[PDB]
């Protein structure tokens, strides 16, 4: 029972942990995504410039 | 009692059929849903080109 309870514990942290690490992946991919379409419009006034 | 154990499981497993049947569809809506609007992105930012 103790094993559980501490095997389910790490479980819990550990994914809770790497969930905040998915968060901050998605949080990366937007910011990447704004940066992508900051340089399609800066390239576009480049080639109108 | 036997017999309603036997029921009872049998709804188990066709309500967890349904839950990861829903789920792969969700993600599978997800992942398509993602492509579009980076398809209609792509499609706009071109047009206003």
């Amino acid at each position: 029972e103790e094993k559980r309870r501490q095997l389910l514990k790490q479980l819990h942290e550990h994914e809770t942990e790497l969930e905040d690490e998915r968060k901050q992946r998605a949080l990366a991919a937007a910011a990447k995504k704004k940066l992508e379409v900051d340089v399609k419009d800066l390239e576009s006034q480049v080639d109108s410039v | 009692t036997k017999e309603r154990q036997q029921k009872a499981e049998a709804e188990l497993k066709e309500l967890e059929q349904k839950h990861t049947q829903l789920c792969e569809e969700k993600n599978l809506l997800q992942e398509k849903l993602q492509a579009e609007t980076e398809l209609y992105a792509e499609a706009e930012e071109m047009r206003v080109r």
